[PDB]
């Protein structure tokens, strides 16, 4: 008529944040370099835009992670310009592309890292950047594809 | 898009092999994960080893990295050592994004003076002109977050065991101090006040 | 639009996906025996061997139950019930041949052997279940709306410039006040709320649930008889937060149809209220014509998340008898009214306190069976205490009939650090007193926990003292959870009584890949084949490690879900590496699903491969058909390979190399080796 | 009449290891984890039927069918409960009066079974989340 008790013992472990580049395979989309329009060192292309999100995960955990970008660096001068990755007929030249910010300001591609700042759209926490073309003196009309690394420390 | 199991992987004194889970979120995403272990100062070492390295992920997928102990013992048996583990999607006219998400792998010796719930209270301020340095005598990595000098967040600092860091303070914040320090799951304990001392 | 886009619930899984099992057979037993001493009458020896027999074969799951009885003196195999299951997946439903129970909420639950088709909630997304509110709208432009709870968001997605329909909304508990706040482009946001009140009966809207069952009248005593029978259920959600549901139940002497309505009406709760209305011929010749009205009211949260209210009345007519009254025998006092009045009230964030109230009248006997329950359970740290009171006044004469009790639970955490080491953590204690409201007291002081290093071994010793007679009843209980079977030893000591219990429960599968035993087996499982891969304990499941074959069964597995089987790597052999550590299966109503892992069990390698003293490039598969791997190269010509012979040669592929390798036996020995070969 | 099993009087049961992406938003959930409980020496004419009662602090009032978790020094999660599931797979009532379903009792040995599972209320916070419950039995 009578009975004991049960205890239930877990653990609830936190996940880190999934990242979601842009379009599928991590790939963003840019116009087609204009070999008239990328004449000069200061000539530029379209500012494509696009985002990261941070999906999957609590909206404190992805707010509190540091975020940077890396990759190539075509020149010592050219520290924001990403290395155009092809080796093929595609190949241009004195070309690349530029990761920019929210703003406008051109991202360091060593790889020193800045609060995240996620803005938090209905979906999940996201973070916008902005890629363009930066001609250095000279274009050719070739695919220049580039390459570059997203870093993210979850602190 | 891949995701790791935990944001911070404790690994304790005298086991070999520590697992930490990566999955694949997106149904349709062929991935390659490359792994391994930095120091504290982002230099690749074999200290950790990561197995598999590098291995492909086809689909929604579940796989577990086996972090192997290479310390030799060679390690400190006083204080906690940080680490960072990097784990690296490749994504196998556009320009790819390779992710690469960074954890703190805490080697913790297996004694330690001091267990790990009263690290965070045990955390004194030395305030100064321009400066809030943190003092935390307790054996551990503190994690201080949403330190609020009175009506301003100043940054998210990592204070390192038996150590001092420094942050920069502006001299229009109170005198009054609050903080919170992430605990070992990764969640948020509750905001306490901060001693002079 | 959104509503003419068939989008999927959440976490809906095509049934396509979903695993039949395999052609397997199954056996789960249950031995448990009990040695009484009395010092009056020596001592004795009990014996229950229960064996629970299976075939799952295609998707028909054939099962039997059968019992032996012992006694210290005959054998006496005794079959309880055997019934042929299946899930037909185009009617969403389940079927069911032989023996069987009736799950009917609108009738009484009803033991019968025959055919019974029945839908399945379990089948439908997790999404999809319960009672919650579909949201209709019209969004002009394409905009984002963000359902949200009272506390935080529920559905937030993107709409079309259209008609759209959300009906992924949660159960979120009884009640709740979802904001619905669409976000247009171009013109101000618009914000509705809707409240909602769920009850058991409610359905949610274009939901249908039926029951067809036919067959013989089973029951346990041997008075009533067995007469066919037919009962048809089905319960319908209507649009506007109503709810119909029908009922019908026919056999050779009792008829009856039961007819209901259940509403949601908001913020002032929930409503249902169904009439049956029965001809039932009697144990004697008599015919009788009745009708019974069951009411059920369900309020809304009070105050501010504080107090609940449920009445549920039952008015029955002279005249209405259940269809145990017409299966009585040949030749073998009606309800006139029942109340139940259930208020929950919390407090403090801690204390919960739960007042039920039973008061049923019948015809004629003016007595009344009153029940009063008062509970007051408290969390306060790892302290978890609860008292309790019980009042009961019922028609025969049980006087008051009043109990009190008293339950204190200490964890030893609370006073053990938090990184102790020792086996005291896991370990409680405590107490328990009860009163009769007579003088009869019944302390209980007891230590429990586990002390295996997988939480395995789970010990409970306990003392007590029942005084009116003074009897200080030590018991003390060791089970043990193990990868063959659970093993149970007790003993009971008292003033003049010393019980032994000890009991092995175990389950068997005969499946193709020869015999694998295990814990004893629960609905569905899931058989874990990793060959080569001896003694490697599961993940979150306790003391289920594979046998020296590899082959391990889990107890439980969740039915039409996404559950996630993983081997952990730390606890298995060196030698050992899997391909796979995790894997993903979706099991049927009771189904053996092969969770398949391949192990390598040469030893580890990493190798350095130079090609004409430069690094083999990123991207480059090493194979070795010498053992059958396979690798990637990470960088600077280092390749990972599991299950490696001691002296062999692999393949390179970039874009046709071979390197030849040799170790020596420390290395075989040493837990992950690294060689630097160069290739040809 | 009979009694719980020896050993089933106290129970732990290990739910393991969950994330707050299967336990995001309020109403997820995750797992079941199978418990059962045992009684000895039940007679079919002593008592044909039985059924159990849990009695266990809820998180919150709009949520009474599902526990509420005990802090820890350490840190208790947040949000989140333990709810115990039946054989037809219904929510019990943590009130102490609202019993579960009947059942056949078998001559001797009988195990009722139950699941445990995991219930979030809004956002997840990570922990250990630690429940108590106190069960009663009722014989008909």
């Amino acid at each position: 008529v009578n009975g004991g008790t049960v205890h239930f013992k877990g653990e609830v472990v936190n996940a880190a944040c999934a990242v979601d580049a842009g379009s599928v395979d991590q790939t963003v989309q840019l116009g087609q370099v204009r070999t008239a329009s990328l004449a000069q060192e200061g000539a530029t292309s379209s500012a494509v835009g696009f985002n990261i999100q941070l999906n999957d995960c609590d909206t404190n955990v992805a707010s509190k992670a540091a975020v940077a970008f890396l990759g190539t660096a075509i020149d010592a001068g050219h520290t924001n310009v990403l290395a155009l990755q092809s080796s093929a007929a595609g190949s241009a030249t004195n070309v690349g592309v530029q990761i920019l910010d929210r703003t406008g300001a051109a991202l360091t591609l060593d790889g020193a890292t800045f609060s995240s700042e996620t803005t938090l759209n209905n979906g999940t926490n996201t973070i916008p950047f902005q890629a363009r073309y930066f001609a250095t003196g000279a274009a050719t009309p070739g695919a220049a594809n580039a390459d570059a690394t997203f870093k993210v420390q979850y602190q | 898009g891949v995701a790791l199991g935990a944001t911070r992987v404790i690994y304790p004194a005298g086991q070999k092999q520590e697992q930490l889970a990566v999955t694949n979120n997106d149904e349709n995403s062929t991935y390659l994960i490359q792994s391994w272990v930095e120091n504290a100062d982002g230099v690749k070492d074999g200290r950790f080893i990561v197995t598999p390295p590098l291995f492909a992920m086809k689909g929604k997928k579940e796989n577990t990295l086996r972090i192997l102990d290479a310390t030799n013992n060679q390690l400190p048996q006083d204080r906690e050592s940080l680490f960072w583990m990097n784990v690296k999607a490749i994504p196998s006219n556009t320009l790819q994004l390779a992710i690469i998400s960074r954890i703190k792998l805490y080697y913790r010796p297996a004694k330690l003076a001091l267990p790990p719930d009263q690290a965070a209270e045990k955390l004194r301020f030395r305030r100064s002109a321009n400066s809030l340095t943190l003092i935390n005598p307790t054996p551990y990595y503190l994690t201080v977050t949403e330190l609020n000098a009175g009506t301003r967040v100043l940054e998210n600092a990592l204070v390192p065991p038996m150590g001092e860091s420094t942050v920069k303070l502006p001299s229009d914040a109170g005198s009054n101090i609050t903080y919170r320090t992430i605990n070992d799951y990764g969640a948020l304990t509750p905001k306490m006040t901060g001693v002079m001392e | 639009p959104q509503a003419f886009m068939s989008n999927r619930a959440r976490g809906y899984i095509p049934p396509e996906l979903w695993d039949p099992g395999i052609n397997a057979g199954l056996l789960n037993y249950n031995f448990s025996g009990n040695s009484v001493q009395n010092r009056i009458g020596g001592n004795s020896h009990y014996a229950y061997l229960n064996l629970q027999s299976g075939l799952n074969i295609g998707a028909w799951r054939l099962r039997d139950n059968t019992t032996w009885s012992y006694n210290s003196s005959k054998n006496k195999w005794q079959h309880i019930n055997t019934w042929l299951e299946r899930d037909i997946i185009p009617l969403r439903s389940r079927l069911t041949l032989g023996d069987g129970y009736t799950q009917g909420d609108i009738f009484d639950g009803i033991n019968f052997r025959g055919a019974q088709l029945a839908s399945d909630d379990n089948m439908l997304p997790d999404s999809q279940r319960g009672f919650a509110p579909v949201i209709h709208g019209i969004a002009r432009g394409t905009a984002q709306v963000t359902i949200k709870q009272n506390g935080y968001d529920i559905y937030n997605s993107t709409v079309p410039p259209g008609p759209f329909t959300i009906n992924d909304i949660y159960a979120a508990g009884n009640s709740g006040d979802l904001q619905v706040t669409i976000k247009e482009a171009d013109g101000s946001t618009q914000i509705f709320t809707v409240p909602y009140s769920s009850v058991p009966l409610l359905q949610r809207e274009g939901h249908t649930r039926y029951s067809i069952t036919a067959g013989e009248y089973r029951s346990g005593n041997a008075q009533q008889e067995k007469p066919r029978f037919f009962q048809s259920t089905l319960l319908h959600g209507l649009p506007a937060g109503w709810t119909i549901y029908g009922g019908t139940q026919l056999a050779d002497r009792y008829r009856a149809f039961n007819f209901g309505i259940g509403k949601n009406m908001g913020a002032l709760g929930a409503l249902s209220v169904d009439m049956t209305q029965a001809n039932s011929t009697l144990p004697d010749d008599s015919q009788h014509d009745g009708q019974s009205v069951r009411f059920l009211y369900n309020k809304s949260l009070n105050e501010s998340g504080t107090n609940i209210q449920l009445v549920g009345y039952r008015y029955s007519t002279s005249g209405y008898f259940n269809f145990a009254d017409t299966t009585y025998s040949r030749m073998n006092y009606n309800k006139r009214g029942k109340l139940q009045l259930t208020v929950t009230q919390q407090l403090g964030r801690t204390s919960t306190l739960y007042l039920s109230g039973s008061h049923q009248t019948y015809w004629g006997t003016s007595n009344v069976d009153e029940q009063f329950q008062a509970g007051l359970n408290t969390a306060f740290e790892d302290i978890n205490w609860t008292l309790s009171y019980s009042l009961t006044k019922n028609a025969w004469q049980k006087g008051r009939d009043q109990m009190l009790a008293l339950n204190v639970n200490i964890p030893f955490s609370h006073w053990l650090r938090s990184d102790s080491k020792s086996q005291w953590r896991h370990a409680s204690a405590s107490y328990s007193m009860s009163h009769d409201l007579n003088g009869r007291m019944t302390n209980l002081a007891g230590v429990y926990g586990t002390l295996l290093e997988d939480n395995n071994l789970s010990y409970s010793v306990q003392t007590g003292y029942a005084g009116g007679n003074s009897g200080s009843t030590g018991y003390a209980t060791l089970n043990y959870r193990g990868g063959y079977g659970n093993a149970n030893i007790g003993y009971s000591h008292s003033d003049d009584i010393k019980q032994l219990y000890y009991g092995v429960s175990g389950g068997v599968l005969a499946h193709a890949n020869g015999v694998t035993l295990g814990q004893p087996l629960n609905d569905t499982v899931v058989l874990v084949k990793a060959p080569g891969a001896k003694d490697a304990k599961v993940e979150n499941q306790t003391g289920v490690r594979t046998d020296w074959r590899g082959y391990a069964v889990l107890p439980y597995a969740t039915e039409y879900r996404e559950n996630r089987v993983a081997l952990d790597t730390n606890t298995l052999a060196d030698n050992v590496d899997l391909d796979n550590a995790v894997a993903n299966v979706v099991p049927t109503r009771g189904a053996i699903v092969r969770a398949e892992f391949k192990a390598r069990v040469g030893i580890k390698l990493l190798m350095t491969l130079t090609h004409n003293n430069k690094p083999l490039p990123f991207g480059a598969m090493v194979t070795s058909e010498s053992s059958q791997s396979s690798g990637i190269v990470a960088d600077n010509g280092q390749v990972y390979l599991s299950g490696m012979p001691l002296a062999g040669k692999v393949q390179v592929k970039w874009g046709h190399c071979v390197a030849n390798y040799q170790l020596p036996p420390e290395s075989q020995q040493q837990l992950l080796t690294q060689l630097s070969a160069e290739c040809r």
